[PDB]
């Protein structure tokens, strides 16, 4: 109910390397790892957007979050979709990671509609063969027999001894801030805050959040970025981190595994 | 099992860093010259000759592995448990011993 | 602690602070535009048993 | 497709001939599939490449106005291609640059 957690959460765009095909767009849809450390056969995947919490930090059952031109915004999970080789079900949503089983194949991917109305899918290479239990090579669950102890992945959403590390986002380069005169630049239109920097050496780089102009050179010259955080964002190994090199924050690892039939 | 955690790789732009070690198993430290960042916002930083990439990796025991693993005993001599029936038609008893 | 044979880690006990490993580990320049990290290993021997 | 009976470039709808009258359909409702779900990737005029898993069938199928899945099928002996020395299934994010063959979307 309350489990919250959360607080100071925000998603990312990475890149990837596959975009439908060839062009491997930083997408939205990075997927760090696939944990497959039980033994049923089901896979624990943690992707980029997290599904669950809706924009301001409340629980919800069927909304998702995500992020476009690093601003927050909301999709379905019900128009969500998980697969290998064949259509594999979902079996748990929560927070982070995704949880499903799922035919063989040397391929996962993840899918989701956009608010633009869109199909932006990812795949990345990994493979999963049918990992066996007993002496026998079965598929499907039968109705008459015997079993056998092994270990599968419980539904506890709230659950301690496991975690990641965050981290603050360094800073987000552009060059698309509305800065342009004939031999000027006009130096903001934002709503937060940011730091400029140049070459044309006449001043230093600020922390400036209303306009300004630097009268002097080409738009070639000068790069802004948005600047220090408001939330936090998770250590992924594709994008940088700025000199607070620290733990910061620190969130739970869902569905711990337990001994079963 | 064991599992790579692979922390942030801090770029920094026409500059130079220095990683001091860590006493850590296997922390592995490597700096490259002449990178070229292009991230989303076009480049990463403005510079062209000095760039430097930093990029730190190690080995580490896996999470799960507090319920399943293998371990390598060495072994040595054993001892010998018995149980016996005893029936001489007075009352037979079971017996451990 | 051979690369790739059985029990490239190796640890003393269930819950000691200090570990072992050889798990052959090197690290390569990047590409033209993508930021991420290159990293050779080879795969898991405990797995491979 | 992309033609609707007025000279236009509609990148939804597709003109096709039933009682050689002259039909529109969208896009939104055209699925090609051999072994799995196969993904589209470029779609113009009387032509459409795409890539998907290999198999040995193929198939179109999109819905008319009076919503039925009309569909044809047919033989095809695909095959994943062996470039280099690996064969893989799916593109990694590391590796070496080679020299292949592709299309191009113009
Ligand atoms: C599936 O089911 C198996 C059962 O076979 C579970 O294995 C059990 O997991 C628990 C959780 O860690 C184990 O409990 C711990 O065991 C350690 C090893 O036990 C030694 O010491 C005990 C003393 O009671 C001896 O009986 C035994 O022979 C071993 O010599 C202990 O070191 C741990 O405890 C220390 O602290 C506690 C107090 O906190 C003391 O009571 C202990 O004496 C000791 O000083 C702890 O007791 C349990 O041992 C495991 N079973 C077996 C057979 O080893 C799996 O975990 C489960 N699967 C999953 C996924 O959980
Ligand atoms: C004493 O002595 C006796 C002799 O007689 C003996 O015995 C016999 O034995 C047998 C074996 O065990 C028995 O059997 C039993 O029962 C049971 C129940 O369940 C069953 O299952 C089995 O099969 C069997 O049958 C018999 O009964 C007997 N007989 C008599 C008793 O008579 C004995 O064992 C001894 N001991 C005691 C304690 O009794």
């Amino acid at each position: 109910n309350h489990f919250n957690a959360y607080k100071l959460t925000r998603p990312y765009v990475a890149y990837c390397a596959d975009c439908g095909m060839g062009h491997s767009c930083h997408s939205p849809a990075m997927i760090e790892n696939v944990q497959a450390d039980a033994t049923d056969g089901t896979l624990k995947i943690q992707f980029a957007s997290q599904i669950g919490l809706t924009k301001t930090d409340t629980h919800d059952h069927t909304k998702i979050r995500y992020a476009e031109g690093h601003d927050i915004a909301e999709a379905a999970r019900s128009t969500l979709k998980v697969h290998s080789s064949s259509e594999c079900a979902v079996t748990g949503t929560m927070g982070h990671f995704i949880l499903a089983k799922c035919p063989p194949g040397e391929v996962i991917s993840v899918s989701f509609v956009d608010s633009k109305n869109e199909q932006r899918t990812c795949r990345i290479a990994y493979h999963h063969e049918q990992r066996l239990i007993g002496r026998e090579r079965f598929t499907v669950r039968p109705h008459h027999g015997i079993e056998l102890p092994c270990t599968t992945y419980q539904l506890t959403t709230a659950e301690t001894s496991e975690e990641i590390d965050m981290h603050m986002p360094p800073d987000i380069p552009d060059r698309t801030i509305l800065s342009q005169q004939s031999g000027n630049v006009k130096i903001t239109v934002n709503g937060r805050t940011v730091k400029y920097s140049c070459s044309c050496g006449s001043k230093p780089s600020g922390t400036t959040t209303t306009d300004k102009t630097i009268n002097s050179c080409t738009v070639d010259k000068c790069q802004a970025y948005v600047t220090s955080h408001t939330k936090w964002q998770f250590n992924s190994p594709f994008v940088p981190r700025a000199e607070q090199a620290e733990r910061k924050g620190k969130v739970h690892i869902p569905f711990p595994l337990i001994n079963t039939t | 099992d064991y599992k790579t955690k692979v922390p942030s790789p801090y770029v920094k732009c026409c500059g130079t860093a220095e990683c001091r070690t860590q006493d850590k198993p296997e922390y592995k430290c490597a700096v490259f010259t002449g990178v070229y960042p292009f991230m989303w916002g076009g480049a990463y930083c403005f510079c062209d000759s000095e760039n430097t990439q930093m990029s730190e990796a190690y080995v580490e025991r896996a999470d799960v592995c507090k319920h399943d693993y293998a371990a390598a005993y060495r072994a040595h001599t054993a001892s010998l448990r018995a149980k016996i029936k005893v029936t001489y038609g007075t009352v037979n008893q079971t017996v451990e011993a | 602690g051979q690369p790739g044979r059985f029990g490239d880690i190796q640890s003393r006990t269930l819950d000691s602070k200090d570990l072992y490993a050889n798990t052959g580990l090197k690290l390569a320049r990047p590409a033209a535009g993508n930021i991420h990290v290159p990293y050779t290993q080879t795969p898991s021997g405990f797995k491979t048993w």
